[PDB]
Protein backbone atom coordinates (compact mmCIF):
# COMPACT_ATOMS: atom_id res chain seq x y z
CA UNK A 1 0.00 0.00 0.00
CA UNK A 2 2.68 2.52 0.96
CA UNK A 3 4.94 1.81 -2.02
CA UNK A 4 2.71 0.88 -4.98
CA UNK A 5 -0.73 1.71 -3.61
CA UNK A 6 -2.29 -1.75 -3.91
CA UNK A 7 -3.31 -4.50 -1.51
CA UNK A 8 -1.84 -7.95 -2.08
CA UNK A 9 -4.38 -9.28 0.41
CA UNK A 10 -7.19 -7.74 -1.65
CA UNK A 11 -5.75 -9.18 -4.86
CA UNK A 12 -5.50 -12.65 -3.31
CA UNK A 13 -9.01 -12.45 -1.85
CA UNK A 14 -10.89 -11.00 -4.85
CA UNK A 15 -8.70 -11.74 -7.92
CA UNK A 16 -9.63 -8.46 -9.66
CA UNK A 17 -9.46 -8.47 -13.45
CA UNK A 18 -8.41 -4.81 -13.46
CA UNK A 19 -6.64 -2.80 -10.77
CA UNK A 20 -6.41 0.99 -11.05
CA UNK A 21 -3.74 2.75 -8.99
CA UNK A 22 -4.55 6.43 -8.61
CA UNK A 23 -1.83 9.06 -8.24
CA UNK A 24 -3.81 11.83 -6.54
CA UNK A 25 -2.45 13.75 -3.58
CA UNK A 26 1.03 13.54 -2.10
CA UNK A 27 0.63 9.82 -1.40
CA UNK A 28 -0.41 9.26 -5.00
CA UNK A 29 2.62 11.22 -6.20
CA UNK A 30 4.96 9.12 -4.05
CA UNK A 31 3.37 5.95 -5.43
CA UNK A 32 3.71 7.31 -8.97
CA UNK A 33 7.40 8.01 -8.38
CA UNK A 34 7.84 4.46 -7.08
CA UNK A 35 6.17 3.19 -10.27
CA UNK A 36 8.33 5.40 -12.49
CA UNK A 37 11.54 4.30 -10.75
CA UNK A 38 10.82 0.69 -11.76
CA UNK A 39 13.31 -0.18 -14.51
CA UNK A 40 14.39 -3.31 -16.38
CA UNK A 41 18.18 -3.20 -16.74
CA UNK A 42 20.06 -5.60 -19.01
CA UNK A 43 23.71 -5.78 -20.09
CA UNK A 44 23.32 -7.05 -23.66
CA UNK A 45 26.47 -7.24 -25.81
CA UNK A 46 28.34 -5.38 -23.07
CA UNK A 47 25.89 -2.44 -23.14
CA UNK A 48 23.63 -1.68 -20.16
CA UNK A 49 20.22 -1.01 -21.65
CA UNK A 50 17.68 0.44 -19.20
CA UNK A 51 14.14 -0.19 -20.39
CA UNK A 52 11.37 1.36 -18.30
CA UNK A 53 8.52 -0.69 -16.88
CA UNK A 54 5.31 1.33 -17.09
CA UNK A 55 6.40 3.56 -19.95
CA UNK A 56 2.91 5.08 -19.77
CA UNK A 57 3.51 6.54 -16.32
CA UNK A 58 4.94 10.06 -16.32
CA UNK A 59 4.65 13.19 -14.19
CA UNK A 60 1.17 13.86 -15.65
CA UNK A 61 -0.23 10.34 -15.28
CA UNK A 62 -3.18 10.46 -12.90
CA UNK A 63 -3.65 6.68 -12.87
CA UNK A 64 -2.26 3.36 -14.03
CA UNK A 65 -4.26 0.18 -14.64
CA UNK A 66 -3.08 -3.40 -14.27
CA UNK A 67 -5.06 -5.46 -16.79
CA UNK A 68 -5.74 -9.19 -16.85
CA UNK A 69 -7.79 -11.49 -19.04
CA UNK A 70 -9.46 -13.37 -16.17
CA UNK A 71 -7.71 -12.26 -12.98
CA UNK B 1 -18.00 25.26 -5.19
CA UNK B 2 -20.14 28.00 -6.83
CA UNK B 3 -19.21 31.05 -4.76
CA UNK B 4 -20.58 34.57 -5.05
CA UNK B 5 -18.38 37.68 -4.96
CA UNK B 6 -21.21 39.48 -3.17
CA UNK B 7 -22.61 38.36 0.20
CA UNK B 8 -25.54 40.65 0.96
CA UNK B 9 -24.54 43.45 -1.43
CA UNK B 10 -27.84 43.32 -3.33
CA UNK B 11 -30.16 41.96 -0.65
CA UNK B 12 -33.66 40.61 -1.07
CA UNK B 13 -32.26 37.17 -1.93
CA UNK B 14 -33.32 35.15 1.10
CA UNK B 15 -30.35 33.21 2.47
CA UNK B 16 -28.40 33.12 -0.80
CA UNK B 17 -25.59 35.24 0.61
CA UNK B 18 -25.52 33.11 3.75
CA UNK B 19 -25.18 29.91 1.72
CA UNK B 20 -22.45 31.28 -0.53
CA UNK B 21 -20.47 32.90 2.29
CA UNK B 22 -20.65 29.85 4.55
CA UNK B 23 -19.42 27.82 1.58
CA UNK B 24 -16.00 29.46 2.19
CA UNK B 25 -15.52 27.58 5.47
CA UNK B 26 -14.54 24.55 3.39
CA UNK B 27 -11.13 26.09 2.70
CA UNK B 28 -10.29 25.92 6.41
CA UNK B 29 -12.15 22.64 6.99
CA UNK B 30 -10.02 20.99 4.30
CA UNK B 31 -6.90 21.64 6.37
CA UNK B 32 -8.52 21.11 9.77
CA UNK B 33 -10.44 17.85 9.18
CA UNK B 34 -9.66 14.36 7.89
CA UNK B 35 -11.33 14.55 4.45
CA UNK B 36 -8.51 16.31 2.58
CA UNK B 37 -7.42 13.16 0.74
CA UNK B 38 -10.95 12.39 -0.51
CA UNK B 39 -12.00 15.89 -1.58
CA UNK B 40 -10.23 19.01 -2.79
CA UNK B 41 -11.89 22.41 -2.49
CA UNK B 42 -12.04 24.71 -5.52
CA UNK B 43 -14.13 27.77 -4.79
CA UNK B 44 -15.04 29.44 -8.08
CA UNK B 45 -16.25 33.00 -7.39
CA UNK B 46 -18.61 33.36 -10.35
CA UNK B 47 -18.88 36.84 -11.80
CA UNK B 48 -21.69 38.58 -13.62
Amino acid sequence: KDTYGFSILDIVINNPVNLTIHFGGEKGKRIRENYSAMIFETIVDGKLKTEKIFKEINEHSTSYTFRSEKG
Amino acid sequence: LPMSPNHGTFGGDGMYSESKLSLETLFNRWHSESWANQLTVCGAIIGW
